[PDB]
C-alpha cells in the first residue's frame, strides 16, 4: 500500500514558472484522492470529464503532475477552451481535457516586499500553443517588419515578462499556486482505494 | 486600471524636465510603458518606452536628452529631460503599452501634465465674482485673471455642482498672463437661501482660492 | 518612414448618421492600424486595434476595416457623445500617428442666452476692470459680439472665448470680456453688449448703468 507522493508536488518547496511548467509522471502506486479533496486550503477544485468521487474507486494507465505559479485573475485560463496570454502562450489544456484543475493561494510564500521578480511567463509568441506544450526559447520575438537581428529595441523584445508580486497587491494579483492533474488512459498503474 | 501622475509645470529654458507616473489597479508587468507628448498643432512624437525589467528604448532624435527609470517598488516610473528649450513646452502623457495579438499598442493613456518652459516668473491667479444681475434663470460665475503659467482647476461648491458650469478656455492677454472665467446657469430663487462658491487651484503657484458669490 | 493622411479633416454629421473616417497609409503597413478617440477634455482611447479588432468596452457602433493602404473607420449611429477627434497610428517598422479627424455633430439652431457682468468693486480697487458678456447655449458656433460704450463700439479692447462642442446638447458657450482701465470705466455710465445669431429674429443687447 505504497501512496502517490501527492506531497511532493504539492508542499514543493520551490514552484517553477508557468512558461516552464514542471511535469511529474506518477505511476505505479495508490492515489488518496480524498486527502486532497478534503483539505479547504485550495481556492479552486475543479474537475472535467470525471468525478472527484469516482475517481478514488478507479484506474488509470498514467497521471501526469503540472505545477507552476501564476495570478489570481489568471486561474480561470488553466481550463478546457480558454484563451489568454497564460492559455496561448504559456500552458495550454486540452478541448477534451480529463482531470482536475487545484489552486491556492500563496502570497504568503512566493511574495516579498519590495517584490519578487523570480517568477516568469512568455509575453510574445508567433502562434498558440498546442495542447500540453512547453516553449522554453529565450528567442527574441519580431512584433513589426523590421528585422531582429537578436537585438532587444524597438519591435525586439524579450518574449519573456517577469511578473510583480508584492504582499500590498489585490486579491486578484497575488502569486497562485497551480496544480494539473492529466489522467492519460495498457495496464492501469494507479487505482484508488476502491478499485 | 488607471495613471496618477506628477511633475512640475513651470522650467526655465536651461533647466531639467521631470515628470513621474505611477499605476494603479495593475502590476506593470506585461505592459510596454511609454511617453508621448504633442506640442501645440505639431502632432504626436514618441519619446521612448520602459518595461519592468528596465529595458528601454528611446526616440533617436532625443535619444541624448532622456534618461528614463522605473521603480517597481511603487510602480512607477520617471521621465527627466536635460537641458530643455522652449520647443519642448508640450502635453506630456504617460501611456501604458499593452500586448494585444504580439502587437504593442497604447490603451492605457493618460490626462497629461503640460510643462511650460520661459524664463518668466509665476503668477497667483486673482478671482473676482461674477454676480448675477432672463426669467427664472439666473447666471452667475467667477473671473480667475492675471496667472501664468497653465492650467488652473476650477470646481464649484466642491465639486457638488455640475449642472450648467461652463469654464471656458484661458486666452493670453497683451501683458503674457492668462485669464479665463467659468460660469454657471442657476435658479433665480436659490440665490439668496443657497450659497454658490467656486474653487480656483493653481498649482506652480501652489495657489487655492475660494471665492463666494452674492448678489449685488 | 510611414506617414498616415486622413480623408477629411472635419465631419459635420448629425446623430443618427454614419461617418466613414479614412486613414491612408503612405507605405504597406498591412493589418498593423488602430484607430484613437480624443474626448474634448478627457484622455483619448483605443477603439479599434489591429485595423479591425474592437476594444474592451467600445460600442459596437465603432467599427474598422482595410488592410495593407486604406482603412476605413465606420461610425454606424453616431450620439451625442462621440463628439471627438479621431486619428491613427502603425506599428509596422515606425510609430507614426496621423494627423486626425474632427467630429462635429449638427443639432436644430439654439438661440444664445445673454448675460452681462459688471466688474467687482475688488477688481476696481486694483486698478483694472473687466466687463464679461456670455453667450450661454447656441448653434451654430458663429456669432457676433460688439461692446457699446455710451453708444459707442469698440473694437480692440475684447477678446473672446468659446468651449468646445457640450456631450448632451451639441451646443457651444461664448465669453467676451472687455479690458479696460479703472479710470475709463468709470468716465461711462452705459455698459451694453450686443448679440448678433442666426437663432435671433433681431440682436439682443443686454446693458447695465455704472450707478445701479
Ligand atoms: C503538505 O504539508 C502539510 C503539513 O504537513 C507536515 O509537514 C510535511 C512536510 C510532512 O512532514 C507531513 O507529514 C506533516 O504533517 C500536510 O498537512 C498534514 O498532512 C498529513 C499527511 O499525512 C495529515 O495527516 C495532517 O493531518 C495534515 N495536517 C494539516 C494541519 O493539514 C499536507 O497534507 C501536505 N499536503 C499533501 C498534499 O500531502
Amino acid at each position: 500500500t505504497n501512496l502517490c507522493p501527492f506531497g511532493e508536488v504539492f508542499n514543493a518547496t520551490r514552484f517553477a514558472s508557468v512558461y516552464a511548467w514542471n511535469r511529474k509522471r506518477i505511476s505505479n502506486c495508490v492515489a488518496d484522492y480524498s486527502v486532497l479533496y478534503n483539505s479547504a486550503s485550495f481556492s479552486t477544485f475543479k474537475c472535467y470529464g470525471v468525478s472527484p468521487t469516482k475517481l478514488n474507486d478507479l484506474c488509470f494507465t498514467n497521471v501526469y503532475a503540472d505545477s507552476f505559479v501564476i495570478r489570481g485573475d489568471e486561474v480561470r485560463q488553466i481550463a478546457p477552451g480558454q484563451t489568454g496570454k497564460i492559455a496561448d502562450y504559456n500552458y495550454k489544456l486540452p478541448d477534451d481535457f480529463t482531470g482536475c484543475v487545484i489552486a491556492w493561494n500563496s502570497n504568503n510564500l512566493d511574495s516579498k516586499v519590495g517584490g519578487n521578480y523570480n517568477y516568469l511567463y512568455r509575453l510574445f509568441r508567433k502562434s498558440n500553443l498546442k495542447p500540453f506544450e512547453r516553449d522554453i526559447s529565450t528567442e527574441i520575438y519580431q512584433a513589426g517588419s523590421t528585422p531582429c537581428n537578436g537585438v532587444e529595441g524597438f519591435n525586439c523584445y524579450f518574449p519573456l515578462q517577469s511578473y510583480g508580486f508584492q504582499p500590498t497587491n489585490g486579491v486578484g494579483y497575488q502569486p497562485y499556486r497551480v496544480v494539473v492533474l492529466s489522467f492519460e488512459l495498457a495496464p492501469a498503474t494507479v487505482c484508488g482505494p476502491g478499485s | 486600471v488607471q495613471l496618477q501622475q506628477w511633475g512640475a509645470g513651470l522650467l526655465k529654458p536651461s533647466e531639467t524636465l521631470s515628470l513621474t507616473c505611477v499605476v494603479y489597479g495593475e502590476t506593470l508587468s506585461g505592459y510596454y510603458w511609454t511617453w508621448i507628448r504633442q506640442s501645440p498643432g505639431k502632432g504626436l512624437e514618441w519619446i521612448g518606452e520602459i518595461s519592468l525589467r528596465g529595458t528601454a528604448n528611446y526616440n533617436p532624435s532625443l535619444k541624448s536628452r532622456v534618461t528614463l527609470s522605473v521603480e517597481a517598488s511603487k510602480n512607477q516610473f520617471s521621465l527627466k529631460m536635460t537641458s530643455v528649450t522652449a520647443a519642448d513646452t508640450a502635453v506630456y502623457y504617460c501611456v501604458g503599452g499593452v500586448v494585444l495579438d504580439n502587437v504593442v499598442w497604447f490603451d492605457p493613456w493618460g490626462q497629461g501634465i503640460p510643462v511650460t518652459v520661459s524664463l518668466a516668473s509665476t503668477k497667483g491667479p486673482s478671482v473676482f465674482p461674477l454676480a448675477p444681475s432672463s426669467g427664472g434663470t439666473a447666471a452667475l460665475g467667477c473671473l480667475v485673471k492675471d496667472y501664468f503659467p497653465e492650467p488652473v482647476t476650477v470646481s464649484w461648491n466642491s465639486g457638488a455642482l455640475t449642472s450648467g458650469v461652463h469654464t471656458f478656455p484661458a486666452v493670453l492677454q497683451s501683458s503674457g498672463l492668462y485669464s479665463l472665467s467659468s460660469v454657471v446657469t442657476v435658479p433665480s430663487s436659490s440665490l439668496g437661501t443657497q450659497t454658490y462658491i467656486c474653487n480656483v487651484n493653481h498649482k506652480p503657484s501652489n495657489t487655492k482660492v475660494d471665492k463666494k458669490v452674492e448678489p449685488k | 518612414e510611414s506617414v498616415l493622411t486622413q480623408s477629411p479633416v472635419s465631419l459635420s454629421l448629425s446623430p443618427g448618421e454614419r461617418a466613414t473616417l479614412s486613414c491612408r497609409a503612405s507605405q504597406s503597413v498591412g493589418t498593423y492600424l488602430a484607430w484613437y478617440q480624443h474626448r474634448p477634455g478627457q484622455a483619448p482611447r483605443l477603439l479599434i486595434y489591429n485595423a479591425s479588432k474592437r476594444a474592451t468596452g467600445i460600442p459596437a457602433r465603432f467599427s474598422g476595416s482595410g488592410s495593407g493602404t486604406d482603412f476605413t473607420l465606420t461610425i454606424s449611429s453616431l450620439e451625442p457623445e462621440d463628439l471627438a477627434v479621431y486619428f491613427c497610428q502603425q506599428r509596422s517598422n515606425w510609430l507614426t500617428f496621423g494627423g486626425g479627424t474632427k467630429v462635429e455633430i449638427k443639432r436644430t439652431v439654439a438661440a444664445p442666452s445673454v448675460f452681462i457682468f459688471p466688474p467687482s468693486d475688488e477688481q476696481l480697487k486694483s486698478g483694472t476692470a473687466s466687463v464679461v458678456c456670455l453667450l450661454n447655449n447656441f448653434y451654430p458656433r458663429e456669432a457676433k459680439v460688439q461692446w457699446k460704450v455710451d453708444n459707442a463700439l469698440q473694437s480692440g479692447n475684447s477678446q473672446e472665448s468659446v468651449t468646445e462642442q457640450d456631450s448632451k446638447d451639441s451646443t457651444y458657450s461664448l465669453s467676451s470680456t472687455l479690458t479696460l482701465s479703472k479710470a475709463d470705466y468709470e468716465k461711462h455710465k452705459v455698459y451694453a453688449c450686443e448679440v448678433t445669431h442666426q437663432g435671433l429674429s433681431s440682436p439682443v443687447t443686454k446693458s447695465f448703468n455704472r450707478g445701479e
